[PDB]
Protein backbone atom coordinates (compact mmCIF):
# COMPACT_ATOMS: atom_id res chain seq x y z
CA UNK A 1 0.00 0.00 0.00
CA UNK A 2 1.54 3.32 -0.77
CA UNK A 3 1.40 5.68 2.13
CA UNK A 4 2.56 8.34 0.50
CA UNK A 5 1.90 9.13 -3.04
CA UNK A 6 4.21 11.30 -4.52
CA UNK A 7 2.96 12.01 -8.01
CA UNK A 8 5.32 14.35 -10.58
CA UNK A 9 3.83 16.07 -13.55
CA UNK A 10 6.87 15.48 -15.22
CA UNK A 11 7.25 11.73 -14.55
CA UNK A 12 10.75 11.77 -16.45
CA UNK A 13 12.47 13.31 -13.00
CA UNK A 14 15.02 15.59 -14.95
CA UNK A 15 13.79 18.78 -16.42
CA UNK A 16 15.45 21.43 -18.34
CA UNK A 17 16.83 25.26 -17.15
CA UNK A 18 13.16 26.57 -16.23
CA UNK A 19 10.94 23.81 -16.15
CA UNK A 20 8.25 23.84 -14.20
CA UNK A 21 7.63 20.60 -11.62
CA UNK A 22 4.13 20.23 -9.90
CA UNK A 23 5.14 17.95 -6.87
CA UNK A 24 1.55 16.15 -5.78
CA UNK A 25 1.96 14.40 -2.84
CA UNK A 26 -1.61 12.55 -1.14
CA UNK A 27 -2.86 9.59 0.09
CA UNK A 28 -4.54 7.25 -2.01
CA UNK A 29 -5.79 5.21 1.37
CA UNK A 30 -6.17 7.66 3.66
CA UNK A 31 -7.69 11.30 3.82
CA UNK A 32 -4.29 14.00 3.15
CA UNK A 33 -2.94 15.13 6.06
CA UNK A 34 -0.07 17.73 6.95
CA UNK A 35 2.10 16.82 4.54
CA UNK A 36 5.17 18.56 5.22
CA UNK A 37 7.98 18.93 2.31
CA UNK A 38 11.20 17.49 2.93
CA UNK A 39 14.43 17.91 0.06
CA UNK A 40 17.84 16.90 0.90
CA UNK A 41 20.60 19.45 -0.55
CA UNK A 42 18.19 22.43 1.45
CA UNK A 43 15.12 22.02 1.61
CA UNK A 44 12.81 24.87 0.70
CA UNK A 45 10.52 27.13 3.17
CA UNK A 46 7.39 26.53 2.19
CA UNK A 47 3.74 25.79 3.80
CA UNK A 48 2.74 22.05 3.87
CA UNK A 49 0.96 22.26 0.60
CA UNK A 50 -0.49 18.51 -0.97
CA UNK A 51 0.07 20.30 -3.91
CA UNK A 52 3.54 22.20 -4.56
CA UNK A 53 4.05 24.50 -8.10
CA UNK A 54 7.58 25.09 -8.55
CA UNK A 55 7.69 27.07 -12.48
CA UNK A 56 10.53 28.30 -13.97
CA UNK A 57 12.84 25.94 -11.62
CA UNK A 58 16.23 26.88 -11.63
CA UNK A 59 19.93 24.98 -11.03
CA UNK A 60 19.70 26.15 -7.66
CA UNK A 61 16.08 24.74 -7.31
CA UNK A 62 17.42 21.30 -7.84
CA UNK A 63 17.04 18.13 -5.21
CA UNK A 64 15.55 14.66 -4.37
CA UNK A 65 11.68 15.80 -3.12
CA UNK A 66 10.26 13.36 -0.82
CA UNK A 67 6.69 13.88 1.18
CA UNK A 68 6.48 13.95 4.78
CA UNK A 69 3.14 13.62 5.85
CA UNK A 70 1.62 12.63 9.08
CA UNK A 71 -0.69 9.68 9.06
CA UNK A 72 -3.13 8.75 12.27
CA UNK A 73 -2.19 5.29 12.00
CA UNK A 74 1.43 5.63 11.97
CA UNK A 75 3.05 9.13 12.00
CA UNK A 76 5.10 11.83 9.86
CA UNK A 77 7.09 9.38 7.19
CA UNK A 78 9.20 10.19 3.95
CA UNK A 79 8.76 9.17 1.11
CA UNK A 80 11.00 8.37 -2.14
CA UNK A 81 13.39 11.06 -2.78
CA UNK A 82 12.89 11.40 -6.79
CA UNK A 83 15.90 13.47 -7.90
CA UNK A 84 14.45 16.66 -9.44
CA UNK A 85 17.80 17.54 -11.50
CA UNK A 86 18.34 20.04 -14.64
CA UNK A 87 19.79 18.29 -17.60
CA UNK A 88 20.60 19.04 -21.35
CA UNK A 89 17.92 21.32 -23.52
CA UNK A 90 15.20 18.42 -24.20
CA UNK A 91 12.10 16.95 -22.33
CA UNK A 92 11.92 13.84 -20.93
CA UNK A 93 8.07 12.43 -20.95
CA UNK B 1 3.57 8.40 34.98
CA UNK B 2 7.35 9.82 35.58
CA UNK B 3 7.64 8.94 38.99
CA UNK B 4 10.35 11.08 40.77
CA UNK B 5 13.13 9.38 39.88
CA UNK B 6 16.86 8.92 41.29
CA UNK B 7 19.81 12.02 40.80
CA UNK B 8 21.19 9.65 37.72
CA UNK B 9 17.61 9.43 36.04
CA UNK B 10 16.66 12.88 37.05
CA UNK B 11 19.07 14.39 34.99
CA UNK B 12 18.24 12.37 31.30
CA UNK B 13 14.13 12.70 32.49
CA UNK B 14 14.52 16.72 32.27
CA UNK B 15 16.03 15.86 28.78
CA UNK B 16 13.18 12.84 28.16
CA UNK B 17 10.26 15.92 29.38
CA UNK B 18 11.44 18.40 27.17
CA UNK B 19 11.43 15.88 24.27
CA UNK B 20 7.86 14.62 24.76
CA UNK B 21 7.37 18.72 24.96
CA UNK B 22 7.54 19.00 21.14
CA UNK B 23 6.86 15.39 20.51
CA UNK B 24 3.34 15.74 21.66
CA UNK B 25 3.58 18.58 19.70
CA UNK B 26 2.26 17.35 16.68
CA UNK B 27 1.04 13.75 14.95
CA UNK B 28 2.33 10.94 16.55
CA UNK B 29 2.95 12.28 20.17
CA UNK B 30 6.45 9.59 20.29
CA UNK B 31 9.31 10.85 18.07
CA UNK B 32 9.79 14.71 16.55
CA UNK B 33 8.81 15.38 12.60
CA UNK B 34 10.58 17.42 10.09
CA UNK B 35 9.32 20.27 11.76
CA UNK B 36 10.32 20.37 15.04
CA UNK B 37 13.61 19.47 13.87
CA UNK B 38 14.08 22.70 11.82
CA UNK B 39 11.97 24.97 14.34
CA UNK B 40 14.38 23.50 17.29
CA UNK B 41 17.92 24.16 14.94
CA UNK B 42 16.44 27.46 14.08
CA UNK B 43 15.38 28.56 16.90
CA UNK B 44 15.91 26.64 20.48
CA UNK B 45 19.50 25.49 18.74
CA UNK B 46 21.25 28.67 17.57
CA UNK B 47 23.19 28.99 20.42
CA UNK B 48 24.04 25.53 20.58
CA UNK B 49 24.74 24.75 17.37
CA UNK B 50 26.95 26.73 15.65
CA UNK B 51 25.02 26.00 11.96
CA UNK B 52 20.87 26.57 12.39
CA UNK B 53 20.84 26.43 8.27
CA UNK B 54 21.74 22.81 7.10
CA UNK B 55 19.47 20.27 8.49
CA UNK B 56 18.78 17.99 6.00
CA UNK B 57 22.70 16.82 6.44
CA UNK B 58 22.34 15.75 10.36
CA UNK B 59 18.82 14.68 9.96
CA UNK B 60 19.52 11.96 7.73
CA UNK B 61 22.57 11.02 9.68
CA UNK B 62 20.02 10.61 12.45
CA UNK B 63 17.34 8.25 10.64
CA UNK B 64 19.42 6.67 7.70
CA UNK B 65 16.19 4.31 7.51
CA UNK B 66 14.37 7.40 6.66
CA UNK B 67 11.84 7.95 9.03
CA UNK B 68 11.09 11.10 9.28
CA UNK B 69 11.21 10.45 13.24
CA UNK B 70 13.18 11.57 15.63
CA UNK B 71 12.80 8.81 18.30
CA UNK B 72 14.89 6.69 20.60
CA UNK B 73 18.31 5.52 19.09
CA UNK B 74 17.49 7.81 16.03
CA UNK B 75 17.45 10.83 18.05
CA UNK B 76 20.67 9.43 20.34
CA UNK B 77 22.85 10.42 17.36
CA UNK B 78 22.17 13.89 17.38
CA UNK B 79 21.72 13.88 21.50
CA UNK B 80 24.97 12.75 21.92
CA UNK B 81 26.59 15.54 19.32
CA UNK B 82 24.57 18.41 21.64
CA UNK B 83 25.85 17.06 24.50
CA UNK B 84 29.09 17.35 23.46
CA UNK B 85 29.01 20.96 21.84
CA UNK B 86 27.86 21.81 25.71
CA UNK B 87 31.62 20.47 26.15
CA UNK B 88 33.35 21.24 23.37
CA UNK B 89 31.44 23.33 21.08
CA UNK B 90 34.32 25.93 21.03
CA UNK B 91 35.63 25.57 24.43
CA UNK B 92 39.27 25.14 23.62
CA UNK B 93 40.21 28.15 24.86
CA UNK B 94 37.15 30.19 25.69
CA UNK B 95 33.36 30.12 25.23
CA UNK B 96 31.22 29.44 28.40
CA UNK B 97 32.29 32.93 29.93
CA UNK C 1 31.06 30.01 33.26
CA UNK C 2 27.77 28.28 33.12
CA UNK C 3 24.80 31.33 32.88
CA UNK C 4 21.45 30.10 32.26
CA UNK C 5 21.33 28.67 28.58
CA UNK C 6 18.45 28.18 26.33
CA UNK C 7 15.22 25.92 26.60
CA UNK C 8 16.95 22.85 24.40
CA UNK C 9 20.67 23.58 26.35
CA UNK C 10 19.43 23.19 30.02
CA UNK C 11 18.13 20.10 29.53
CA UNK C 12 21.67 18.04 28.61
CA UNK C 13 23.48 21.17 31.08
CA UNK C 14 21.54 19.48 33.52
CA UNK C 15 23.34 16.16 32.86
CA UNK C 16 26.55 18.39 32.65
CA UNK C 17 25.76 19.31 36.52
CA UNK C 18 25.68 16.23 37.88
CA UNK C 19 28.71 14.81 35.84
CA UNK C 20 30.82 17.45 36.67
CA UNK C 21 29.51 17.05 40.66
CA UNK C 22 30.99 13.17 40.49
CA UNK C 23 34.29 14.49 38.38
CA UNK C 24 35.33 16.73 40.72
CA UNK C 25 34.73 14.33 43.46
CA UNK C 26 38.10 12.28 43.28
CA UNK C 27 41.41 12.91 41.04
CA UNK C 28 41.12 14.53 37.12
CA UNK C 29 37.95 16.35 37.70
CA UNK C 30 37.62 16.70 34.09
CA UNK C 31 35.82 13.48 33.80
CA UNK C 32 34.84 10.37 36.14
CA UNK C 33 37.04 7.19 36.78
CA UNK C 34 36.11 3.90 37.03
CA UNK C 35 35.51 4.36 41.59
CA UNK C 36 32.82 6.58 40.84
CA UNK C 37 31.20 4.35 37.70
CA UNK C 38 31.23 1.61 40.02
CA UNK C 39 29.87 3.61 42.90
CA UNK C 40 26.88 5.39 40.66
CA UNK C 41 25.94 2.15 38.56
CA UNK C 42 24.99 0.11 41.75
CA UNK C 43 24.27 3.38 44.07
CA UNK C 44 22.72 5.34 41.95
CA UNK C 45 21.29 3.22 38.86
CA UNK C 46 19.60 0.55 40.94
CA UNK C 47 16.47 1.40 39.46
CA UNK C 48 18.14 2.86 36.09
CA UNK C 49 20.30 -0.26 35.11
CA UNK C 50 19.09 -3.91 35.61
CA UNK C 51 22.47 -5.14 36.37
CA UNK C 52 24.88 -3.33 38.88
CA UNK C 53 26.80 -6.10 39.75
CA UNK C 54 28.80 -6.78 35.76
CA UNK C 55 29.63 -2.95 35.47
CA UNK C 56 32.98 -4.62 34.01
CA UNK C 57 31.00 -4.58 30.61
CA UNK C 58 29.10 -1.56 29.99
CA UNK C 59 32.50 -0.04 31.86
CA UNK C 60 34.69 -1.31 28.62
CA UNK C 61 32.68 -0.34 26.61
CA UNK C 62 33.20 3.39 27.44
CA UNK C 63 37.19 2.26 28.08
CA UNK C 64 37.51 0.84 24.82
CA UNK C 65 41.12 2.05 24.26
CA UNK C 66 41.78 1.44 27.58
CA UNK C 67 41.37 5.13 29.01
CA UNK C 68 39.86 4.17 32.10
CA UNK C 69 38.29 7.80 31.95
CA UNK C 70 34.47 8.63 31.29
CA UNK C 71 35.42 11.78 29.42
CA UNK C 72 33.35 13.22 26.65
CA UNK C 73 32.25 11.38 23.46
CA UNK C 74 33.32 7.61 25.24
CA UNK C 75 30.90 8.42 28.12
CA UNK C 76 28.23 9.24 25.79
CA UNK C 77 28.14 5.93 24.76
CA UNK C 78 26.48 5.24 28.11
CA UNK C 79 24.10 8.27 28.27
CA UNK C 80 22.83 7.18 25.11
CA UNK C 81 22.18 3.76 26.77
CA UNK C 82 20.56 5.87 29.78
CA UNK C 83 18.35 8.05 27.77
CA UNK C 84 16.87 4.97 26.48
CA UNK C 85 16.37 2.81 28.78
CA UNK C 86 14.38 5.04 31.17
CA UNK C 87 11.91 4.80 28.25
CA UNK C 88 12.53 1.94 26.54
CA UNK C 89 13.44 -0.04 29.73
CA UNK C 90 10.48 -2.16 29.39
CA UNK C 91 8.02 0.20 28.44
CA UNK C 92 7.19 -1.63 25.45
CA UNK C 93 4.19 -2.52 27.14
CA UNK C 94 4.23 -1.04 30.64
CA UNK C 95 7.34 0.31 32.79
CA UNK C 96 6.83 3.89 33.95
CA UNK C 97 4.38 3.68 36.36
CA UNK D 1 55.65 35.07 30.88
CA UNK D 2 53.87 31.63 30.67
CA UNK D 3 50.74 30.61 32.82
CA UNK D 4 51.72 27.59 32.82
CA UNK D 5 55.40 26.26 32.54
CA UNK D 6 55.67 22.54 31.28
CA UNK D 7 59.53 21.66 32.31
CA UNK D 8 60.12 18.02 30.96
CA UNK D 9 63.52 16.32 32.22
CA UNK D 10 64.63 15.59 28.65
CA UNK D 11 64.58 18.87 27.25
CA UNK D 12 64.48 16.75 23.47
CA UNK D 13 60.93 15.50 23.78
CA UNK D 14 61.87 12.49 22.64
CA UNK D 15 63.47 9.23 24.36
CA UNK D 16 64.15 5.83 23.17
CA UNK D 17 62.19 2.52 24.08
CA UNK D 18 61.73 1.80 27.98
CA UNK D 19 62.98 6.06 29.04
CA UNK D 20 62.29 7.95 31.80
CA UNK D 21 59.95 11.26 31.17
CA UNK D 22 59.38 13.29 34.25
CA UNK D 23 56.63 15.76 33.27
CA UNK D 24 56.91 19.04 35.55
CA UNK D 25 54.57 21.52 35.90
CA UNK D 26 54.62 24.79 37.08
CA UNK D 27 53.63 28.45 37.76
CA UNK D 28 56.09 31.37 37.67
CA UNK D 29 53.57 33.70 38.07
CA UNK D 30 50.69 32.00 40.89
CA UNK D 31 51.42 29.38 43.40
CA UNK D 32 50.74 25.45 41.94
CA UNK D 33 47.26 24.90 41.80
CA UNK D 34 45.34 21.88 40.16
CA UNK D 35 47.18 20.69 37.45
CA UNK D 36 45.09 18.76 35.30
CA UNK D 37 47.07 16.00 32.89
CA UNK D 38 46.08 15.98 29.47
CA UNK D 39 47.43 14.00 26.55
CA UNK D 40 46.72 14.54 22.91
CA UNK D 41 46.13 11.48 21.70
CA UNK D 42 44.96 8.68 24.61
CA UNK D 43 44.57 10.39 27.91
CA UNK D 44 45.84 9.71 31.17
CA UNK D 45 43.46 9.38 34.18
CA UNK D 46 46.34 10.46 36.19
CA UNK D 47 46.01 12.57 39.07
CA UNK D 48 46.57 16.38 39.38
CA UNK D 49 50.44 16.53 40.44
CA UNK D 50 52.82 18.65 39.54
CA UNK D 51 55.72 16.26 38.91
CA UNK D 52 54.83 13.51 36.36
CA UNK D 53 57.12 10.35 36.64
CA UNK D 54 56.22 8.45 33.56
CA UNK D 55 59.51 5.75 33.50
CA UNK D 56 59.81 3.11 30.81
CA UNK D 57 57.32 4.81 28.01
CA UNK D 58 56.26 2.60 25.74
CA UNK D 59 54.47 2.53 22.37
CA UNK D 60 51.05 3.46 24.00
CA UNK D 61 52.75 5.87 26.52
CA UNK D 62 53.06 8.48 24.04
CA UNK D 63 51.86 11.62 23.01
CA UNK D 64 51.56 15.38 23.62
CA UNK D 65 51.24 16.16 27.20
CA UNK D 66 49.82 19.16 28.37
CA UNK D 67 49.00 20.38 32.21
CA UNK D 68 45.75 22.21 32.68
CA UNK D 69 46.63 24.51 35.47
CA UNK D 70 43.46 25.76 37.40
CA UNK D 71 44.27 29.29 38.30
CA UNK D 72 42.59 31.82 40.20
CA UNK D 73 41.86 33.81 36.57
CA UNK D 74 42.92 31.61 34.08
CA UNK D 75 40.60 28.13 35.00
CA UNK D 76 41.14 25.73 32.14
CA UNK D 77 44.67 27.03 31.12
CA UNK D 78 45.93 24.61 29.22
CA UNK D 79 49.92 24.28 28.04
CA UNK D 80 52.06 23.82 25.48
CA UNK D 81 51.72 20.18 24.26
CA UNK D 82 54.86 18.57 24.07
CA UNK D 83 55.31 15.90 21.95
CA UNK D 84 56.80 13.26 24.33
CA UNK D 85 57.67 10.08 21.92
CA UNK D 86 60.05 7.76 20.69
CA UNK D 87 62.88 7.49 18.29
CA UNK D 88 65.15 5.18 17.53
CA UNK D 89 68.30 4.17 20.17
CA UNK D 90 70.11 7.35 20.97
CA UNK D 91 69.66 10.44 23.11
CA UNK D 92 67.89 14.03 22.73
CA UNK D 93 71.08 16.65 23.69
Amino acid sequence: LEEVQLVVEPEGGAVAPGGTVTLTCEVPAQPSPQIHWMKDGVPLPLPPSPVLILPEIGPQDQGTYSCVATHSSHGPQESRAVSISIIEPGEEG
Amino acid sequence: AAEPLTELEESIETVVTTFFTFARQEGRKDSLSVNEFKELVTQQLPHLLKDVGSLDEKMKSLDVNQDSELKFNEYWRLIGELAKEIRKKKDLKIRKK
